[PDB]
């Protein structure tokens, strides 16, 4: 069911953000991954949808890209917090394990 | 080209028409293949039976001179012991043969009842002096097609790739959506600024054609369209239908439509979601079924629908399939006269 | 012609456990979808059609599930006659199709 | 834009429980609810979507009969009701919606947030 | 007063597209057939397309036939020459007539918006 | 590729039909030429006028009330100082729009009499209570051609190769021939074990080209049976006929077919055997002669067969032929009402 | 190749007909590019509205009994506070459907009525008892080509080619010209000996294609030639005309030929000149505007000829322009029954 | 598309003469011949227009002649305003044309 895989941990540069996370899609999914930070403490925000546009409120440094099955998102704002990717290309919806930075 | 046959996989409900408001199907699709980013969604898209007209189901009530509806009320009720209208969503304006050039746009606020174009009758509705138009949508899902982020069209559950372009914005109950120029309405707020709808509903130029798509195909649209025309006009002349006529009325590609057939000498129309039909025995497994919508479907004296009826020896005779296979029957060359159908 | 994926290709269980069966579709289609079990040298026993309604004769721990594009077949009970090989076939359009075929076998230690 | 979780629960394993979200700012019957749980490790599963126009639902796959979702459409809440054990269901569930389009299966706007156990 | 205002015009390179926009008003924009006349530099006049009073039929110059693409908005008012595949003597004073309701001819023309296509 | 005319080698007697029994041609010749050997042999084929069927020459006779054929039989003698019926060889039961559904079984075991649709009405035939169906016969010749023993067909005194396959036994008064699904019946035992023929008739499905016999071919085959169904739905919408409509009923093709015209106001039909026509100088020699089993067939009237009629100037007008030309008579378009053949 | 539409360059006076004058169009030009040599000339041609017959406007008076036309003059003048018939120039003979097979000879020295097919009915002409045709010229100007003496043809004031092969030395009050084979008259006396010209009108065989004019142009030529007649044979059975059916009577060259058009439920045709129409922005320039003659040309109920009507919403609605946008309108298919012209 | 043919190119006079421009066609255009006034860096005004007819608003002494092949216009007073580039435009065919265009520029000693 279009599984999504990452690596849980990532080392944090702090201010040299320049960290790269990669979401894995078993099936094609041409370009619906959506890219979500959750901090310890707050609701999930949506940061790209569509893998590589910027929804509403989204800072400026952030940026993604990707297509068929790479699905690398990397990140440029703290904001140290766990990253999710789900897939909406076709149902039922599965998010990635999530990779904590 | 077009397949050997389309087959509705969604049937509405049938309702009564005259001749004259048969109209020849659009038999063009629209690729608009220029993007290749797919993202799923989910929308509510109109019910089968709604997508181009809401009904209303009144009677018109006889005198002479001019009645109160009070007595025809009464004598309704006695006399079961109908008449149609359609709404304009963007206006709620009725629209029905008898008013005179329709738009009574006058039902709650301004008035009561409006009268037929014959001075005498008069015609009330059924329900109450309102209209309901919100339960009239099903859930669906599909492959949407954004390019960069304005969106070319999407694929729904059927498999059949449905464009916005050309698409208006139209209001349903709160939702508002996008009017397909195919004639279906769909839940969807992607369109930024297309313009609003104008309250010419699909009778409007379709256009589609003018952005010369491959003028090749628009010639066999054409001659398509002139066959359609041709059966159109005889039956309008003649004052009369048969089989073979309506079987001419069928629209030739996959996507919603018309479907109409004749009930008892009346003539009926009912929206219908065509898919293609690659062979004949898609659609005829078994001696004297006809498969719509994974079914038997049920004949009501011998006729299903777009010209198919049930043969002297039970077979499905469509007449498409009996032209490939030089097979002639006098059944689907009688010519039924059509009563008109509100004669005041 | 459209292909019918149906995963896992073999899965093994042991009598008297629920048995999940996928098939998937390339495209989708709709509730046209049917499970054959099939036993070496007998001939092919449609089981469920429609991808809900059960054939007649079919005992009822034989149960589909799905629609469009995602299907499942479950045996509620593994019965020592249900180890065969389960097909699922599709006639949303022509030419009908059939899955690779899924093998129920029995594990042992 | 927003919507309103108890924010914690308490029920004993195998009895049934509901919950609830009430939204407002956006009129509650254009956009599909997209219910989703958060397990204490183990990443978001999608657990289903309902319309609130018509009540309408579709559920995932692996999830299914587990819960089932309703929908008020006088309160603009929606409600889940779940019909198993609580015990290896103790996860944090989500109630969030899209705001590009109507049913787009990317959340904008997500709830606060409540705890089952 | 019937006015015509087109603008858009500048240097070009060759090959590459430029689109006009002429503004109408002081009639019904909507009921007019609206041409387009280009006049090259120490030449005479050289109608270039016409565009019906719906937009539904368009006809082109068979010097300018492949290339541009009229078009109109008659919500906006405004009229539309969509120029590609410049090349060098395609370089006019591109004006916006109205044709006659009845006649062939242009009775209202535009002031033109002088178009140059070089590198 | 179809011949610029067909015209009818023999023409048997005209019979009056109502609109319902005119039937599209069959345009399709099939080859079958996988045999070289051919002998000599000689046979019996239907003669022209008994190929579709038998004709019992019968009258309906009006009380009302239910009468005794014995003052009708009286009154049928005063009348004259009608109405023919069809029998089925293979079982002797009646044929006739009159009767309901036809299928009159019983005509001299059974009863000496059975009814018309209408119950008061009553139809007697002219002839005993018995079927004469003998002296029906012409003798022929032809060139067989039987590969190693199985017969593919042969070429008739005509020149025409008339293929064997598909014929069903039949057997008429002891002779048990074949009936070729071109139409004629000859009296050849070759066919081992070919099926008994079904009482179906000619109405049943021809097949011959399920075969795949040049989908090519089988493309301006379709052609012409729409344009002759087009015409034959156009007769029977409009319960007319015009001699340009009954044009589109001719045979293209050499062989046995129908031959139709209309003789005051009566439409009539007649088995005909076609031919090719090569050129319009041989069927029309000279101004006013069309030139017909080899002499001027006698137009009564006016009008011959097939469409063709004589011009104001005298010219025989073909329909085929004017147009070719770009020549248009109004005497071409005229449409004439044809009654109702059986009113009872 | 034709043109995508012909419109009249010149028409004349609208005058009504049943559905038995109308004809289907000569769509066949002649090239004779045989010669080189070009000289300037002035004639006279036959002016628009007397190309085909010269008209008498006469009327029928109903007593019954034979009355005396005396008390019918008298009655006529009451009455206003009719019915035409056309001469035959070689010998003044009157042509009307009442005349029992036209040919009304004696109308100025054999006697001073004839009477109509009916016995009692009378035909009476409004005018004196005398034919008056010699102000029914306009003057003109060509270019002659002529090779070394024997004129080709000319090319007239509209650069229209008319060749004078074929053609019929004709005279008209004192001037002896020659009548195209067109149907235009010039007065021309540069023939030699060509043959004078036969009294059969242009109803005679206008050949002009049994020279073998390319039998792949005669193709088209058949082919448009066959729509023409199939939708003069479904008016003349149906007895009514539809605006698409009038649409194919149409001249599809330029040239003089029929315009035609119904006014009130009156069947009308008149004399035109067609000129080749390249775009419909040269013939719809406004909203409104059929451009005919240099003008708006006037509708008079919203139809302007050959199917050309005004929309409902404004639109000028030419059959074939629809046809070419895939756009359908009930207006353009809606049938009238055309009253017959002359009851007596 | 059909040539006209406008002769002379330049015509020099001087205030209060008459003009004559001549307008010659490829093929006859019956009577559907516009005459346009155009002045540098401004937009080209119609004068006359169905060979003979005066657009509105335009001073008498603009008149046209002619029809078929051969056209003229005529000032009948040149004043100071009347100096400027006069084209000539036929549709008696498609596409429209237009003449190359006369100058009228005043003579001086």
């Amino acid at each position: 069911d279009i599984v999504m895989t990452q690596s849980h941990k990532f080392m944090s540069t702090s201010i040299g953000d320049r960290v790269s996370i990669t979401c894995k899609a078993s099936q094609d999914v041409s370009t619906a991954v959506a890219w979500y930070r959750q901090k310890p403490g707050q609701s999930p925000k949506l940061l790209i949808y569509s893998a590589s546009y910027r929804s509403t409120g989204v800072p400026d440094r952030f940026t993604g890209s990707g297509s068929g099955t790479d699905f690398t998102f990397t990140i440029s704002s703290e904001d140290l917090a766990v990253f999710y990717c789900q897939q909406h290309y076709s149902a039922p919806l599965t998010f990635g394990a999530g990779t904590k930075l | 080209k077009f397949p050997i046959y389309t087959i509705p996989d969604k049937l509405g409900p049938w309702s009564p028409i005259d001749i004259h408001h048969l109209s020849c199907p659009n038999n063009l699709v629209v690729e608009d293949e220029g993007c290749t980013n797919l993202s799923g969604f989910s929308y509510m898209e109109l019910k089968v039976g709604y997508i181009s007209a809401i009904k209303m189901n009144g009677f018109t009530c006889t005198g002479h001179f001019r009645p109160t509806p009070d007595a025809c009320r009464a004598a309704y009720n006695w006399k079961m012991a109908p008449s149609v209208a359609d709404l304009d969503p963007y206006d709620r304006s009725l629209h029905s043969p008898v008013f005179p050039g329709g738009n009574c746009s006058g039902v709650a606020v301004s008035s009561t009842y409006c009268s037929t174009n014959h001075d005498y009758t008069i015609w009330m509705p059924e329900n109450p002096r309102l209209g309901m138009s919100c339960d009239i949508f099903t859930n669906s899902r599909g492959k949407r097609a954004s390019k960069g982020s304005e969106t070319c069209g999407f694929v729904d559950e059927r498999g059949l790739y449905k464009s916005l372009k050309g698409a208006c914005k139209l209001k349903l109950c709160g939702v508002l959506g996008l009017r397909l120029m195919d004639g279906t309405w769909v839940a969807m707020q992607t369109s930024n600024e297309t313009k609003w709808c104008p309250p010419g509903q699909l009778v409007n130029l379709h256009d589609f054609r003018s952005d010369e798509i491959e003028p090749l195909v628009v010639e066999e649209l054409v001659k398509k369209r002139e066959e359609c025309l041709d059966a159109l006009e005889s039956i309008m002349t003649t004052k009369s239908v048969s089989f073979r006529r309506l079987s001419h009325l069928r629209k030739l590609v996959p996507g919603f439509g018309k479907a109409y057939t004749i009930f008892n000498k009346t003539l009926m129309e009912a929206d219908a979601h065509y898919k293609s039909v690659r062979t004949w025995n898609e659609i005829i497994p078994s001696k004297g079924c006809l498969r719509v919508g994974g079914r038997c479907h049920p004949h009501v004296n011998g006729v299903f629908f777009n010209g198919i009826i049930l043969g002297p020896d039970g077979n499905v005779l469509i007449p498409e399939m009996q032209s490939s296979l030089l097979q002639q029957h006098m059944e689907l060359l009688v010519s039924s006269v059509i009563p008109l159908m509100h004669p005041l | 012609e459209i292909v019918l994926t149906q995963s896992p290709a073999t899965l093994s269980l042991s009598p008297g456990e629920r048995a999940t069966l996928s098939c998937r579709a390339s495209q989708s289609v709709s509730s046209y979808l049917a499970w054959y079990q099939q036993k070496p040298g007998q001939a092919p026993r449609l089981l469920i059609y429609d991808a809900s309604n059960r054939a007649t004769g079919i005992p009822a721990r034989f149960s589909g599930s799905g629609s469009g594009t995602d299907f499942t077949l479950t045996i509620s009970s593994l019965e020592p006659e249900d180890f065969a090989v389960y097909s699922c076939q599709q006639r949303n359009n022509w030419p009908p199709t059939f899955g690779g075929g899924t093998k129920v076998e029995i594990k042992r230690a | 834009v927003q919507l309103q979780q108890p924010g914690a629960e308490l029920l004993k394993p195998g009895t049934s429980m509901k919950l609830s979200c009430k939204a407002s700012g956006y009129t509650f019957s254009n956009y599909w609810m997209h219910w989703v749980k958060l397990r204490p490790g183990q990443g978001f599963e999608w657990i289903g979507e309902i319309n609130p126009f018509n009540g309408g639902t579709n559920f995932n796959e692996k999830f299914k009969s587990k819960a089932t979702l309703t929908v008020d459409r006088s309160s603009s809440t929606a409600y889940m009701q779940l019909s198993s054990v609580t015990s290896e269901d103790s996860a944090v569930y989500y109630c969030t919606i899209p705001l590009s389009d109507y049913g787009d299966w990317f959340f904008a706007v997500w709830g606060a947030g409540t705890t089952v156990t | 007063e019937v006015q015509l205002v087109e603008s858009g015009g500048g240097v070009v390179q060759p090959g590459r597209s430029l689109r006009l926009s002429c503004a109408a008003s002081g009639f019904t924009f909507s009921t007019y057939a609206m041409h387009w006349v280009r006049q090259a530099p120490g030449k005479g006049l050289e109608w270039v397309a016409v565009v019906s009073y719906d937009g539904r039929t368009k006809d082109y110059a068979d010097s300018v036939k492949g290339r541009f693409t009229i078009s109109r908005d008659n919500s906006k008012n405004t009229l539309y020459l969509q120029m590609n595949s410049l090349r060098t003597e395609d370089t006019a004073v591109y004006f916006c007539a109205r044709e006659r309701f009845s006649g062939a001819y242009f009775d209202y023309w535009g002031q033109g918006t002088l178009v140059t296509v070089s590198s």
